[PDB]
């Protein structure tokens, strides 16, 4: 629930889009295991589909440890510091991939409740509404039942 | 003493078509030397027994049954077959600077 869990604002990391885009997913790493039917479509992803993964993202550095501890996983590294861990255990090569891409796609950021479904530095271009907007002045200020 | 392992590694040789023929003449004759059944045991033993002894690579048994001809020998000795580890055929496969693969086994 939300009450139960932490949550943040909507954000991107270095102001994402404004200049330029940089892909936030830096560094991948699957540890894959030679023998092991848990780490099969890991071993198919690693020979079919990681170079050309590689090659469309020239920006991350992808890692083939071929030698994992536990479960095969995939460790995403993200600019901001955030790290991903996610187990790639008994998942067909088509899984490996929608994961691999949606790592590929989103940010660091955690993937928390956000309040907000937008974020705004500048809310307001014709004046924050304030109680004397639309509030009309009087002759010399003078506040209701003033004498003078 | 165990001799040192053969490596599976074939690369079938250019002359393999003389060679294969001069083979088939010495076991055997008619044109379309192609075409010469081996249905008799001994001249494909003779043949295969060659081939293999001189090429360093022998026909399996899963293959042996379809060795039907010569032909066929012909297939299956100008097919290359490569030993590399898969280690070895993904490093040695032109990887993108930012892929890095490392094997501890």
């Amino acid at each position: 629930t939300a009450r139960g869990t932490p949550s943040r604002f909507l954000a991107s990391v270095l102001h994402n889009g404004l200049g330029r885009y940089v892909q936030q997913l830096q560094r991948l790493s699957f540890s894959v295991s030679r023998d092991g039917a848990s780490s099969r479509g890991a071993r198919e992803f690693v020979e079919r589909e990681v170079i050309d993964f590689a090659r469309r993202n020239p920006g991350v550095v992808i890692y083939v440890n071929s030698r994992p501890c536990c479960v095969p996983r995939v460790v995403a590294e993200y600019l901001n510091g955030a790290v991903r861990e996610e187990s790639i255990h008994c998942k067909s090569v088509e899984e490996i991939s929608t994961l691999v891409q949606k790592l590929a796609d989103q940010s660091g950021l955690d993937v928390i409740r956000i309040r907000k479904p937008f974020h705004t530095d500048n809310p307001s271009i014709q004046g924050q509404w304030h109680p004397f907007t639309n509030k009309p002045t009087t002759f010399r200020g003078l506040r209701p039942r003033e004498v003078q | 003493v165990c001799p040192p392992l053969r490596s599976r590694a074939y690369t079938p040789p250019e002359d393999l078509q003389s060679r294969l023929e001069s083979y088939v003449k010495e076991v055997f004759l008619p044109s379309n030397w192609q075409d010469i059944s081996l249905e008799d045991s001994r001249l494909k033993f003779n043949l295969l027994a060659h081939l293999a002894d001189d090429l360093g690579h022998v026909v399996p048994n899963s293959r042996l049954h379809q060795m039907c001809r010569v032909r066929d020998v012909l297939d299956f000795y100008n097919v290359p077959i490569q030993d590399r580890s898969k280690f070895d055929e993904l490093s040695a496969s032109n990887l993108p600077p930012n892929l890095k693969i490392t094997w501890s086994y």
